DNA sequence: TACCCGGGATATCGGATGTATATATCTGACACGTGCCTGGAGACTAGGGAGTAATCCCCTTGGCGGTTAAAACGCGGGGGACAGCGCGTACGTGCGTTTAAGCGGTGCTAGAGCTGTCTACGACCAATTGAGCGGCCTCGGCACCGGGATTCTCGATATCCCGGGTA
DNA sequence: TACCCGGGATATCGAGAATCCCGGTGCCGAGGCCGCTCAATTGGTCGTAGACAGCTCTAGCACCGCTTAAACGCACGTACGCGCTGTCCCCCGCGTTTTAACCGCCAAGGGGATTACTCCCTAGTCTCCAGGCACGTGTCAGATATATACATCCGATATCCCGG
């Protein structure tokens, strides 16, 4: 019964994940997901499909940047796990 | 000896009108300067912006309206656009 | 309430994309949350400038406008 | 003669915001409506800033607003500190923030 | 004597479609001549560096087709073309293949 | 059927001039084609600043200069500006 | 005996001191040296008002007490309590004022 | 030269007023590295500035708009 | 080996230091009046940008069948985050010494800041034509399936050198 | 005690799962050709924006003398940073089972967009005049010296508790 070690596997998607340029949030929760929050906006609102696609860019690039900070607010305690404490440090600190 | 312009008496106006007993130096006065011409300008530019997306050329007060509403936030847009309306209506219903 | 459909492998690969190698359990829901302020600011923007064009289809050019004006400026959308 | 600011109740100049409407190269053509509603919304602006400022100096038992007192009306207030996040007001300082890790 | 100001002012851009978007745009009153070939010249510029670095990471990989992939990583590394789009989104690019030093046995 | 304007072929003729074999998608085209937009709004945009501050309505060459000289980060701005200034030479004396 | 506070009371007591003050912590006759001198290697010559010495030095002065404000926050977030260079290259990484 | 004349007690006080209680010996020469390239870079647009108005003498204006460019609005100094 | 006395952690009040609250003085900066002039206002006209009606066809939404990649649910374990401990070193506090930053003056002059003149450079208008865009097409570069080389991982195993109780 | 037994850590290899490379095949989007239409160009005309000369007078820069406020340096001690170690529990890899994401195909209609037509709102001119600004003058808000009260905060100490 072969078994890694912990560890091994996620430096593997690490690689994987970097090299790749595909959205990584499925398609239509996403979708679902926008039409929910615009519903309390305006009622009966249409979407064209480049208008989700457009916001499914943008989260994905700002979750990935903030992951980024996140990873350096970890390495910066000593530590090789994210925490919410993490997020919340990385967000105080960009100014949101 | 070119004369300066300034909104300095207008708030001085408006200071009375909301503080009859407090003054205000000099310094904030400048300060408060500042702010109106930096607040103009972002409103300004947002409707002109607004303006050239639609493929018109006329700022009417709609597009200052939604200016409004995209800048200023929350309740401060949500007030500021009643205000706005209000004096408008006086404005197109005057003699 | 379609929410978690942000489901938690979802969140893995993004934060293995950003680099993390280990995870914490709670970092999901925080997420979550953070993911969900964000689409507010921007589809409040966008759906404004929906009413301004007096239209009921959210175009891309709206989102793409948005985004814009918050200092994130998104290319491959036109514009 | 009857000037437009008092024609529409405000204090701030309508004729002042219509010619720099004009002047600022913003549009080929500004209506009427635009300067009287802009000068409107400033005029609240400058009240809600002015009233939280001249509390301010009521607090500090002062009865002329200074720079700081401008500072702590802005930062005490959380939709003020939204729209001025990204600006720097002389003379104002810091708001008396002591983390709570540092005391004994 | 029919002759162009791109090919006038030996460049690509149109001058003629940059000087009426200057005046369309409404940036000012009067616009000169110097002003729409200058910048025809500079946006000319910007175009043909890009396209050079993206060029050279597409063929780094083996493929003739530029993608927005080679677009992300020939502005990525480069120092000067991050300084300019720090704060741009390029769809479909990813990120680089940043590791850290800490996570690595 | 409205004729939408582009870049298209401009960002083509470059890239044939700079790289003879190497062709490009039509996303990466949409890139380019909104990096161009959007470096020409920066600098157009700086220069319409430029121009209000030292009260004056004509924007000429020496506008865009220093606009590329603020906007353009050190060694892309000595580029540019040496070849911006190429092409008004060649331009003013040409037949 | 010599009275004698323990350490952290004096800080403490400075932080309350100049969180009340809002006067200008630089000395303003080496800072405008610093400011002419930096001026020096982009043009020969130059001149400049009293007050454009002093926006420089006030936008100078409230740049560094929001980093140094970012910076304890690192510290405090690091389980310490002394501020480190460390601390502060984190706060200008993120902050995006790395390059 | 001349970048010692910002002192150790300057940088003390400065420290003090961003909250912070215990300061290492090396943040004082970080802290002079970061200040220069601050003034770097605003003394830098301002002098542009100054030469596209044919001028000499930088105003206080200049150095108001540099500020306003690089996303840091100064008020109380006129515009 | 029992009494007396030395070290350590945690409440208490004296007492030393800095700090918030009471008067007196003196200022100089804010508030207010005056001349005036330049920008706001009133009136009138032209036209072109914008509102509104009709049309039509694009594309957005809703629904169904399958199928298959992905998400959800649990096992077991190690490895990393979290509480406890000691060192040393390097900062913080206070004391004397001393370096220079501020204040107050005048002198000078470079250069900002206005005024009048005047031409050349750009807006505006009409003709014309060719460059750039919609539509079409074909074909080769990219996507994709499969196999082999390779490339790092991880366990099993032989081997090893330092100190607490077995035979 | 010196034993042969026994827990910690090292190098070394070989199975083994994963990934890169290499051919082989299809398919669809990028490059290229053609009509045409509308915006780039050329020629001409005024009007005024800006370049330029001259004058002024403002403030920006060098120069000295006191004056303490603050920077500099040194001793010292203690409190915090950091390394070590021990635990445990939480997250990670992996197998199995569920399930809803995706494709694809089709259908109905909502509204995005386009064109036409009228009409009225603003740009522009001209004339008049009064509100806003520069300038001058008073006066009191507050900054500045000194005087006692009112919280901390640190050490002597008050007593608890073992120990060499």
């Amino acid at each position: 019964p072969h078994r890694y070690r912990p560890g091994t596997v996620a430096l593997r998607e690490i690689r994987r994940y970097q090299k790749s340029t595909e959205l990584l949030i499925r398609k239509l929760p996403f979708q679902r997901l926008v039409r929910e929050i615009a519903q309390d906006f305006k009622t009966d609102l249409r979407f064209q499909s480049s208008a989700v696609m457009a916001l499914q860019e943008a989260s994905e690039a700002y979750l990935v940047a903030l992951f980024e900070d996140t990873n350096l607010c970890a390495i910066h305690a000593k530590r090789v796990t994210i925490m919410p404490k993490d997020i919340q440090l990385a967000r105080r600190i960009r100014g949101e | 000896k070119t004369r300066k312009e300034s909104y300095a008496i207008y708030v001085y106006k408006v200071l009375k009108q909301v503080h009859p007993d407090t003054g205000i130096s000099s310094k904030a006065m400048s300060i408060m300067n500042s702010f109106v011409n930096d607040v103009f300008e972002r409103i300004a530019g947002e409707a002109s912006r607004l303006a050239h997306y639609n493929k018109r050329s006329t700022i009417t007060s709609r597009e200052i309206q939604t200016a409004v509403r995209l800048l200023l936030p929350g309740e401060l847009a949500k007030h500021a656009v009643s205000e706005g309306t209000k004096a408008v209506t006086k404005y197109t219903s005057a003699k | 309430d379609n929410i978690q459909g942000i489901t938690k492998p979802a969140i893995r690969r993004l934060a293995r994309r950003g680099g993390v190698k280990r995870i914490s359990g709670l970092i999901y829901e925080e997420t979550r949350g953070v993911l969900k302020v964000f689409l507010e600011n921007v589809i409040r923007d966008a759906v404004t400038y929906t009413e301004h064009a007096k239209r009921k289809t959210v175009t891309a050019m709206d989102v793409v406008y948005a985004l814009k004006r918050q200092g994130r400026t998104l290319y491959g959308f036109g514009g | 003669a009857k000037t437009r600011s008092s024609r529409a109740g405000l204090q701030f100049p309508v004729g002042r915001v219509h010619r720099l409407l004009r002047k600022g190269n913003y549009a080929e053509r500004v209506g009427a409506g635009a300067p009287v509603y802009l000068a409107a919304v400033l005029e609240y602006l400058t009240a809600e800033i002015l009233e939280l400022a001249g509390n301010a100096a009521r607090d500090n038992k002062k009865t002329r607003i200074i720079p700081r007192h401008l500072q702590l009306a802005v930062r005490n207030d959380e939709e003020l500190n939204k729209l001025l996040g990204r600006v720097t007001i002389a003379q104002g300082g810091v708001l008396p923030n002591i983390q709570s890790v540092l005391l004994p």
